[PDB]
RNA sequence: GUCCGAUUUUUUCGUACUGGAUUUCCAACGGGGCCUUUCCUUCUGGCUAACCUUGAGUCCUUGUGGCUCUUGGCGAACCA
């Protein structure tokens, strides 16, 4: 069940049994690849690429297709984030609701939940350190956080 | 979460034979499964049963035939030193004269009667009658 | 030179040499039949009994290769199984295989999971059907102790291999011990 | 019930059952080759698509995202592969 | 149960039942038999013959006694079309 | 074959002990080996290919060094 919550969804994404295929693909990896390096410069994270290569490009998934887990193209490519997305989006959040936290001191349930996201935050960045994408000690900071966002 | 999955599975199976059912999925599949599952059938507890290949771990389907009794996991594998075989036979088992525990030596896995064979043991992984 | 021997990789043999110049003549057909017939050459052949009346000859491809193999093999195979009449003919890639670690049989620099006793049977019966991809797979224990492995072939195309299934049974059962059975949409 | 062939159990079941809960999951989204009728033009769009896909330029519309599958816009083809 | 000199002692062997093979007890008083008229040529069934079958009190109790039969019927062939393995 | 109470109770009618080897006359069971892409890793020993090399020779529709003897270097492989 989830981490943070009494929630038992599944609302999860089944993948189809083909490592290979679709019969109506044809266009090379060369070609794909050449256009996930072309959205990664244009500023886009791994999620949102093959969110759109799915959708308008045909691409079922870059990790058959080309062979390759979409952000290690990008790491290939010099193109890999300082930080995972996966915790990128786990700390603006955080940064964000501190902010809001700020102008409503009073609103206790914001608090609450700040606890949440910045427990999540850690824990993720304690495995991160854990395989050395991380530098040894990095941590989340209270007050630098914003300087990681923007 | 999932911690023991051949008990998931044990349970499953023994779950059926209550409840009069032939037939049994299971998921996930391990190995430790398949070796297991192996050793009921050569007893003749289970009969014939059938991998599956979903990308990933696996599923199984099995074929009960009524005279299973209790397939179980003990759980933890204690570490049982052989002079020790004995006591969890007399505990665990319904008769002198019939019935298996079955470990995990490094001689592979395999029921009591075979280990006391080869003369080697182990840690404990269940037992069956 | 020579467009004989030299589309080998060895100093024998008989049956190779012959294929060798049932390449060679479909290499007679310049314009695309030999600029992409003459980078293809192979390693070596094996003869084995099928069920019926004919047998079944398995070309090794070094592996790299293996892909262009691949954008002819519905030609190649054709022209190879006019020419060898009674014969049925499959490219399978040699592939290393590297045994489990041990105490013993120790290596150091671990070993790739595409270099193991189960990835590359697995590649094997991939390569046997060529054509077609596999849809799903089980593995029958047998009440009576051992097990039988029913790889699920495609609808799609299945022209090209309805034939030689009894035969691809055999190939795998030489190769490694284990035994195939097929099937399609039930 | 009681004894039921699990290794084959009929199609028309196994299409009604959850997406997750089939023998061996699978996706039951489709693919569409899509285009408008004043372009011979052929957009590759994805059935539960949520990006509002557009033509390879003449800023249109295709499709428009939604809690499922997509929408696409009021005059256009499609096949589904 | 044998003895010493294989000699056969333990002083009656249960019936089990016909779906589950699960031993029917001595006071099973929910346990049945049906005997099945088996026929000749053309109607005229053959009396002291019989296709006969027993349910367990348990399988009956749970209303999968009729669909047992089915399977069961079939199987020896007594019915065709009726019983059906996928579902 | 012989030690021993010999049982249903009639005669040449039937019970704890030992020996049994090699069998195709079946079975089960364990021990040690190999082959199948698999004794790897390290080290020492063995025999030595190939490789270079000194020196004396020979062939060629080409210096192409082919090929053979020979001087002392180097020890793939394979075996232990
Ligand atoms: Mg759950
Ligand atoms: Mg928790
Ligand atoms: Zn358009």
């Amino acid at each position: 069940g989830r981490m943070h919550s009494a929630g038992k969804g599944i609302s999860s994404s089944a993948i189809p049994y083909s490592r290979n295929a679709p019969a109506w693909f044809k266009l090379s990896s060369e070609s794909v690849i050449e256009q996930i390096v072309k959205y990664a410069r244009k500023g886009l994270t791994p999620s949102q690429i093959g969110v759109l290569l799915r959708d308008a490009h045909g691409v079922t998934q870059a990790r058959v297709i080309t062979g390759n887990k979409i952000m290690r193209i990008l790491k290939s490519n010099g193109l890999a984030p300082e930080i995972p997305e996966d915790l990128y989006y786990l700390i603006k959040k955080a940064v964000s609701v501190r902010k809001h936290l700020e102008r409503n001191r009073k609103d206790k349930d914001a608090k609450f939940r700040l606890i949440l996201i910045e427990s999540r935050i850690h824990r993720l960045a304690r495995y991160y350190r854990t395989v050395a994408v991380l530098p040894p000690n990095w941590k989340y900071e209270s007050a630098t956080a914003s300087a990681l966002v923007n | 979460t999932r911690s023991s999955v051949l008990a998931d599975a044990l349970n499953a199976i023994n779950n059926a034979e209550k409840t009069g059912k032939r037939q049994v999925l299971i998921r996930p599949s391990s190995k430790v499964i398949i070796k297991f599952l192996q050793v009921m059938q050569k007893h003749g507890y289970i009969g014939e049963f059938e991998y599956i290949d979903d990308h990933r771990s696996g599923k199984i389907v099995v074929q009960l035939n009524g005279r299973l009794n209790k397939c179980g996991v003990i759980s933890p594998r204690f570490n049982v030193k052989i002079g020790d075989i004995e006591k969890w036979t007399a505990n665990l088992l319904p008769a002198r004269q019939f019935g298996y525990v079955i470990l995990t030596t490094s001689a592979g896995i395999m029921d009591h009667e075979e280990a006391r064979r080869k003369h080697v043991s182990g840690k404990i992984l269940g037992f069956v009658y | 030179s020579a467009p004989q021997a030299k589309i080998l990789s060895q100093a024998p043999t008989e049956l190779e040499l012959q294929v060798a110049q049932a390449f060679v003549e479909l290499e007679n057909s310049s314009p695309e039949l030999k600029a992409e017939l003459r980078p293809l050459q192979f390693k070596s052949i094996r003869e084995i009994d099928v069920a019926g009346g004919k047998k079944a000859l398995a070309i090794f491809v070094p592996v790299p290769s293996l892909a262009g193999f691949h954008k002819v093999q519905t030609k190649l195979t054709r022209e190879l199984e006019k020419k060898f009449q009674d014969r049925h003919v499959i490219f399978l890639a040699e592939r290393r295989i590297l045994p489990k670690p041990s105490r013993t049989s120790r290596q150091v620099q671990k070993r790739p999971r595409s270099r193991t006793l189960t990835a590359v049977h697995d590649k094997i019966l991939e390569d046997l059907v060529f054509p077609t991809e596999i849809v799903g797979k089980r593995v029958r224990y047998l009440v009576g102790g051992n097990k039988i492995q029913k790889v699920l072939l495609d609808s799609k195309d299945v022209q090209q291999i309805d034939y030689k299934l009894e035969s691809f049974q055999a190939v795998y059962n030489k190769l490694t011990g284990k035994q195939i059975v097929f099937e399609i949409p039930s | 019930v009681l004894v039921q062939d699990l290794l084959h159990p009929t199609a028309a079941s196994e299409a009604r059952k959850h997406k997750l809960k089939t023998l061996v999951q699978g996706p039951r989204s489709y693919f569409l080759d899509v285009k408008c009728p004043g372009c011979l033009n052929i957009t590759t769009v994805f059935s539960h698509a949520q990006t509002a896909v557009t033509c390879e330029s003449c800023s249109t519309i295709l499709c428009t995202p939604t809690g499922g599958k997509a929408k696409l816009s009021e005059g256009t083809s499609f096949r589904r592969k | 149960m044998e003895n010493d000199k294989g000699q056969l002692v333990e002083l009656y062997v249960p019936r089990k039942c016909s779906a589950t093979n699960r031993i029917i007890k001595a006071d099973d008083h929910a346990s049945v038999q049906i005997n099945v008229a088996k026929v000749d040529e053309e109607g005229r069934a053959i009396p002291g013959e019989y296709v006969t079958y027993a349910l367990s009190g348990y399988v009956r109790s749970r209303g999968e006694s009729d669909d047992s039969l089915n399977r069961l019927a079939q199987n020896d062939g007594l019915l065709k079309n009726v019983w059906s393995y996928s579902r």
